RNA sequence: GUUUGACCUCAAAUCAGGUAGGAGUACCCGCUGAACUUAAGCAUAUCAAUAAGCGGAGGAAAAGAAACCAACCGGGAUUGCCUUAGUAACGGCGAGUGAAGCGGCAAAAGCUCAAAUUUGAAAUCUGGUACCUUCGGUGCCCGAGUUGUAAUUUGGAGAGGG
RNA sequence: AUGGUGAACUAUGCCUGAAUAGGGUGAAGCCAGAGGAAACUCUGGUGGAGGCUCGUAGCGGUUCUGACGUGCAAAUCGAUCGUCGAAUUUGGGUAUAGGGGCGAAAGACUAAUCGAACCAUCUAGUAGCUGGUUCCUGCCGAAGUUUCCCUCAGGAUAGCAG
RNA sequence: UUCAAAUGAGAACUUUGAAGACUGAAGUGGGGAAAGGUUCCACGUCAACAGCAGUUGGACGUGGGUUAGUCGAUCCUAAGAGAUGGGGAAGCUCCGUUUCAAAGGCCUGGCAGGCCACCAUCGAAAGGGAAUCCGGUUAAGAUUCCGGAACCUGGAUAUGGAUUCUUCACGGUAACGUAACUGAAUGUGGAGACGUCGGCGCGAGCCCUGGGAGGAGUUAUCUUUUCUUCUUAAC
RNA sequence: GCUUGUGACGGCCCGUGAAAAUCCACAGGAAGGAAUAGUUUUCAUGCCAGGUCGUACUGAUAACCGCAGCAGGUCUCCAAGGUGAACAGCCUCUAGUUGAUAGAAUAAUGUAGAUAAGGGAAGUCGGCAAAAUAGAUCCGUAACUUCGGGAUAAGGAUUGGCUCUAAGGGUCGGCGAUCAACUUAGAACUGGUACGGACAAGGGGAAUCUGACUGUCUAAUUAAAACAUAGCAUUGCGAUGGUCAGAAAGUGAUGUUGACGCAAUGUGAUUUCUGCCCAGUGCUCUGAAUGUCAAAGUGAAGAAAUUCAACCAAGCGCGGGUAAACGGCGGGAGUACUCUCUUAAGGUAGGGAUUAACGAGAUUCCCACUGUCCCUAUCUACUAUCUAGCGAAACCACAGCCAAGGGAACGGGCUUGGCAGAAUCAGCGGGGAAAGACCCUGUUGAGCUUGACUCUAGUUUGACAUUGUGAAGAGACAUAGAGGGUGUAGAAUAAGUGGGAGCUUCGGCGCCAGUGAAAUACCACUACCUUUAUAGUUUCUUUACUUAUUCAAUGAAGCGGAGCUGGAAUUCAUUUUCCACGUUCUAGCAUUCAAGGUCCCAUUCGGGGCUGAUCCGGGUU
RNA sequence: GUGGCCCCUUUAGUCCCUCGGAAUUUGAGGCUAGAGGAAAGUUACCACAGGGUGGCUUGUG
RNA sequence: GCGUUGGAUUGUUCACCCACUAAUAGGGAACGUGAGCUGGUAGACCGUCGUGAGACAGGUUAGUUUUACCCUACUGAU
């Protein structure tokens, strides 16, 4: 047989990101001194659009205290920050929009984005347009804190670990509609080679496990194994269940 | 996803059993849900009446206890509190409605009590309180008789259910603690004259031949089981000890006076007529094959049998395969001198046909076999006549007979038959 | 003495002087490694411990002076030829595969380290430099080296003491 | 089978650049007037949206008892037709290499080669069946179930002749 | 397509002239990129080729011809390619492009004290980019040569000018202005540097057109007539 | 007015539309500089130099690629006048070309066009093809409709030329003077067979099936109801990760990513509909014990090789879930059969179905129109034809008149007959030329599929090694022990079997007495069941440490502990915890070993130290 | 009158042979005598090599 | 000997229908394998079957052979 779309998809010719017009990559300040014992200070001087990304970003200059000079962070906004508002980041920061806090220091109830899985990640969850992650409960000895996700789990972290205040903006951007293959053409143009998806029952037996036969079916039971390997895995990998909810 | 996660409980359950630490708000928010679920149900295609239904349709409130139901019977070893009344409200969910219970609830909560005790949550002491008052209940003839109880799927369920109890209790040692408890329960069913001790017959014969309950205690019970006034457990109690017998009849406390109550309770003491004759043949082999292997006497069976042995009777090869094995060395042969004078005078005289001649001489040499001198000199040379007879049947019979009476007395033949060993062992042996 | 030095280890130089690469590759030393074919079709098998591919040398290479063959009245490094032998043996015991000792011959060749206290004298060696009779010698000066350079000894023997 | 060469055509992605008359319809926003208590409505205008439309260049390639058929041409010529501001057309640079790539998916395209490219070697590969097999004369001279290996079957044999 | 003449042994096909037509500015024109490589131009010149012909030719034989500080490459980086250090791999070689390196360049005053922080290289003759225009000239070369007139870079530098005894300028309320009017480390900002369509405005060139000064053509009748020249580069 | 450049604006985006070299300015103020004279080369002038390679020509119906001087293909700039909406079509100016084998005739058949009386689809599988319509102004425009369209719907009145009228503007003057363009409406007259006079340029309508649409593909026979599409639904994944690569790697794509995301599938706009089954096959479950149960490891026998037994992970088996998973289509009860009754895929209403637009998609009918046809005729151009020059190819056993016969149903050759006169030109397509599919077979070649056979990458679970330092518990081997038995009756809870009528502390008692299949004292046998202890033997679970190992980050910057210091803080006498001297109205600034204080030297135009800024540590975090 | 009318499994060897440097004991191999008895489909997307009238009838069951 | 038609019907025609007509007769030379011109493999969909690749009880749709210039015959011409 064939090597199939998801096999060819690993090795990264012509489906490698389309990365020329973004603004870079988005992460908050290294953990250092300042963070870890006080806060510090930055301007935010514009808000601005990432290629490839629904999220808006936000340039935020902050001084480098062991040299006399700037340093700009690209930071993913939250909704209602604006253009020279004073972000402060740090442990003993102020509970406001688009401040960095760890969370530990903040109560529970709050809501955060670009919270990093452990400290010194730079922003792992909560990225994306319209989410955030709800801190719900701390537990100070043992220095752990529980916090809840987009997609629902319930996750325990360390309280050193960070976040800024508020929830990403671009939200609703799904709400809306495309109604045409040009705009998700335009869409993926920017993201990814993801798009047009053929189908596999459209195809050979040799291009895929649906492909053949006189009628476009497919001869089994599309939930496949975790097991399985390599060209086998075509729909429905480890399906816990089936069917409309 | 967040959204859809109390609605999607495959999900929710694999993501508790990581890190039930968490997910205690989640779990709460559906224990209150079953609560308030539970509080509920404790309490035609006429042109007048209302539709009726399929069948398999059913309530969205009783789609999602079920669904409940199983989350939290296998979450609650996470959580043991909010949950140690959990199985309590189950049983009495069960042995206090009966019947304001969809069949797929009941179900439900049938397989989740086996699972909780496979999971040492519930005893089987405090099970089996739960599993058996519902087959009476649903044996009940009233409850059975709605227009879509399932009564007999719950009564088969509640069956395999014990039997899986009890196979499971009986692995690493015999739970005598529980199978003491569980055959009073047997006995105590046998009592009850209607029809109850039906769930004990069909429930003792599956634990003997899964070898589960090899003990002196239960064979009593198919004993009295035997002896019972009920067809279908009488019936139940023969054809255990049928099953050739096994090997149960080894631990019988009298054999003997068995057979003498059965032939006289079930045969010939009122003359009832309740058995039909499928029936009166089972019984016959039992009482046959107990006697010729332990060595009975009754005298009552050798003339019960010769109302019966007559070719113009019903499946009669049946009956004289037993008059066989009941045979002794050990009984009067006069008693068995006239079942053999009423065979011969009704199945090898004259006119008879071939088939009816071969059978009755083949149930009279597997007789001789055991009661040697049950037939005279007389009538076995009367019987040998036939040795060349052109029919194949009545030949092959009579061979057996001769090569029978050659080895153990050869003398009430003739010379001619005598075959060159039990002749020349006659010559020296009567000088 | 929070100073001044010795050693050890690791580096740097367009430092002084040399060295490797690549080609050719008939033969040679290894590594890696197929299928066509033949077996009935074919997994064992055969083609084959082959072809292709990789690394590495020389005028020859490799091997080589027994941890050998033997069971004899004992032979006596290695290599090659005649023969042993299409044999012993291996194998769907099929297709097929398949050596070795002995004997005759060609050519002939033996040896070296470690392990031993010079301990009454590191006796050893590279390089730099000045001369010379320059494929090298003498002197002198930095250095290597005792965590062992020379002489002496290699199992056939051999050493020390007399 | 082994080892190698190809994205100058063509498939797809990326980078950097370029090209695309004249008309038809007339969306949001806006101006005035009339009717209103006001929600709002009606009329006349403005404006110039659209993976709209007619239709050039351009891209494609529907139909013709079309021309040609050793043709201008190893796919062309004519008329007719689809589309024509966008999922558009295109140059150069770049990436993906063979049981691999790419594929808005026809098993399509991958240098006139694709249900597995091209080059060389293993290789005088091989079944089966076909075709052919080179001077004269003389003498002798046939054969077609007779018996069988898992039925065809390629065979092994009886008999015939030298 | 035609007529005459010339050339020549020979002219349907060459040259000139006289006619008639065609492409009809989305050309049968004038220039370029890729590719080609002297095919360009001249002098001789017909054996073979130009599916007839041939005195002709992109043919044959022999020569000539391509001039740059300003046009380009060169430089920069784009997608991307690719060494080193290190790590794999029997190995031909593979990974990856700042990595887990002691990766080098500045100061002050038997070398002593300080400061800086960072990755080879390649990759566009349509992207970015310092600076030249006119006229004339050749058989064939030109934004390259000739004449004339300018500009950019880099370097050494003298004079004048500006400033200064209130040492590193004044004016203007201000927006800001001027011939200038010191400035190391370090830091910051800007330019380079950017989509597409719609209509509106402004400019250049072209189109159309009038008077006048010249030349040509028609004139059988008419037409103060039809056509044509009257231009102004970089800086 | 055309082309082009430019400016300020507006609209569109789940699209917001390169980087670097290079240049400049600003902040800052190290520093150096005038007085009897300096400073400034970002003002003006003046001086010097600028290397290497390319540079001709074509850029195409003859300079490139197609075997070629091939009607094919191949990127781009400039672009005049008229008609006309127009870079359309037609004619012309500049510039260029006049190249493509010629001459004579005008037969048929052809190729490319054109016209035709009356009838108008009688033709034909089929109105194929052709004809007809066509531009602009005005009137008018149905069903249906996703209310946006359908729609140029349909169907009708007109169009020339000439002479006029009216209206539509700008600049200056305290309504006039002056200047200028083509836009429309209207009237009169006039020629006509024709007036969008050539060119140019929709045929329309009533319905059906089908896919929503725009778009894409089989280069070189299939452009479509196929593919894609937006929309719809499902699944996996919280980074120690999901999906996918790589021989390996201190290796990679998604990923400059983070559930409004990535990956994997199916369906295929909107509207309407969307009922039930987890028996089967798949998928899944942090699913007990028992069963099956590999290697290592353990025990027994033996002189040993070996043999046996036990233990034995995952997986299987077992039982729970799931159908917008493949399947599939009823349920229950009473005695597979047989009787019974519920069937909730019920139309919610008798307004339940009258249902767009788009399409080189498949189909029928009507109007109009015609040489499709009756029924053919005529004309034009290039060929054919003849001539000069040039000059192939296919095919070819030998050849070439017919009939009958034999014959493989079938002769040009043989037999018997009919006949038979040179050499030839133009035509024709009957035969010969003379060069197909379909069917079958190989014990074939390849492609594809599957619980066909043998294998395998990958993945998964177990053992060993890497692998070191500690502790606490549970189970088992193995011995030593200790006790036990309710179906009923019987005084009583009878393993069972065999001997029988006392050893006697008591003569309690055992025998003789019921009842029971079996009879109990007393003493032996050998079955099961349950518990007590650990010489030892082992196995297993949990937990601690860090230096191996592993992961990530950085500028390897602030780590760990301190009567630290100073504050409070609440204590039950002395602590324990918080803080720390550092920063939160504001789109500013923060840099020269850091100023100051303090000790010493030198008096210099300034140097050095402590502190400002707590101490220690053999761990960068 | 010496009867009747038609090839891969396993066991055992007195004092059987061998295990090739000698022996003993286990095992193994022989020769005897006994007892038993590897593998499924599809191809129209395809490719290759080969092969392929007896004068017959008629209108009447 | 001479004539033996024109048309309708493809949810089909191994045929039938109504008209005109003097009449609207039957057949062969092909169909005793296969031979002018015209209707009646590769792509795709629905149905039946198949675990599946695919096949079919089907049905629908779209879908490139191209002489004669040679001999003979025939027709006309020397």
């Amino acid at each position: 047989g064939r090597v199939i779309r998801n096999q060819r998809k690993g090795a990264g010719s012509i489906f490698t990101s389309h990365t020329r017009l973004r603004q870079g990559a988005a992460k908050l300040r290294t953990l250092d001194y300042a963070e870890r014992h006080g806060y510090i200070r930055g301007i935010v001087k514009q808000i601005v659009h990432d290629s490839g990304r629904g999220a808006p970003l936000a340039k935020v200059v902050f001084r480098d205290p062991y040299k006399y000079r700037l340093r700009e962070e690209i930071f993913i906004a939250n909704e209602g920050v604006h253009t020279g508002q004073f972000i402060y980041a740090g442990k003993k920061a102020s509970l406001n929009v688009g401040n960095v806090l760890p969370l530990g220091s903040v109560p529970e109830g709050t809501i955060v984005s670009n919270v990093e899985e452990k400290p010194g990640d730079r922003g792992a969850l909560a990225r994306a347009s319209g989410n955030y992650v709800i801190i719900i409960g701390h537990n100070p000895d043992e220095n752990k804190t529980r916090v809840r996700l987009p997609s629902g789990a319930k996750k325990v972290i360390s309280s050193d670990a960070r976040g800024v205040i508020g929830v990403i903006a671009g939200g609703g951007r799904v709400d809306k509609p495309l109604l045409k293959a040009g705009r998700a053409f335009h869409k993926y143009r920017l993201k990814r080679n993801s798009w047009p998806k053929t189908r596999g029952v459209a195809m050979n037996p040799v291009d895929h496990p649906h492909g053949g036969g006189n009628h476009q079916h497919i001869g089994k039971a599309s939930t496949i194994s975790r097991g399985a390997v390599s060209g086998q895995k075509a729909g429905l990998i480890a399906a816990r269940r089936t069917g409309l909810l | 996803r967040a959204a859809m996660l109390p609605t999607n409980i495959i999900l929710l359950q694999n993501l508790v059993k990581r890190d039930p630490e968490s997910y205690q708000e989640e779990f709460l928010q559906q224990y209150a849900h079953y609560e308030s679920l539970r509080d509920i149900f404790m309490l035609g295609n006429g042109s007048s009446t209302m539709a009726g239904t399929n069948g398999t349709t059913m309530s969205t409130s009783t789609s999602q206890l079920i669904e409940l139901v199983g989350f939290v019977s296998q979450v609650c070893s996470c959580f043991p509190r909010e949950t140690a009344n959990f199985p309590s409200e189950l049983k009495q969910l069960l042995l206090e409605h009966h019947k304001s219970l969809p069949f797929e609830l009941k179900e439900k909560i049938l397989s989740c009590l086996t699972m909780l005790r496979n999971k040492d949550v519930i005893t089987a002491e405090e099970l089996i309180q739960s599993l058996f008052p519902l087959l009476v209940a649903y044996s009940s003839h009233g409850n059975s008789l709605g227009v879509n109880s399932h009564a007999k799927e719950l009564r088969k369920i509640i069956y395999t259910n014990l039997i899986s109890l009890l196979k499971s209790c009986n692995t690493n040692g015999k739970n005598q603690k529980l199978n003491k408890s569980t055959q009073a329960v047997c006995f105590n069913l046998l009592d009850q004259p209607d029809s109850q001790g039906i769930w004990a017959t069909k429930l003792t014969r599956e634990l003997w031949r899964r070898g589960i309950w090899d003990d002196s205690r239960t064979v009593e019970i198919m004993t009295q089981a035997a002896l019972h006034q009920d067809v279908k457990i009488v019936m139940s109690g023969v054809m255990f000890f049928l099953d050739l017998n096994f090997s149960a009849i080894h631990l019988l406390r009298d054999p003997q006076g068995f057979a003498e109550k059965l032939f006289k309770e079930h045969l010939s003491g009122k003359t009832k007529n309740k058995f039909d004759m499928e029936q009166k043949i089972s019984l016959m082999q039992l009482l046959s094959r107990l006697i010729g292997t332990h060595k009975l006497i009754v005298l009552g069976i050798y003339t019960f049998f010769l109302k019966y042995l007559t070719p113009k009777q019903r499946d009669v090869t049946r009956i004289m395969s037993a008059c066989a094995q009941a045979c002794h060395d050990l009984v009067p042969p006069e008693v068995i001198n006239v079942m053999v004078r009423k065979i011969a005078d009704e199945f090898v005289s004259d006119g008879v046909a071939n088939e009816v001649a071969a059978a009755g001489i083949n149930t009279i040499r597997e007789i001789c076999s055991r009661a040697p001198l049950a037939i005279d000199e007389i009538l076995l040379q009367d019987l040998v006549e036939y040795k060349g007879s052109k029919a194949k049947g009545v030949n092959m019979a009579a061979k057996s007979l001769i090569a029978l009476y050659r080895d153990v007395a050869p003398e009430m033949l003739k010379k001619k038959d005598r075959g060159k060993n039990a002749a020349m062992e006659v010559q020296e042996a009567k000088k």
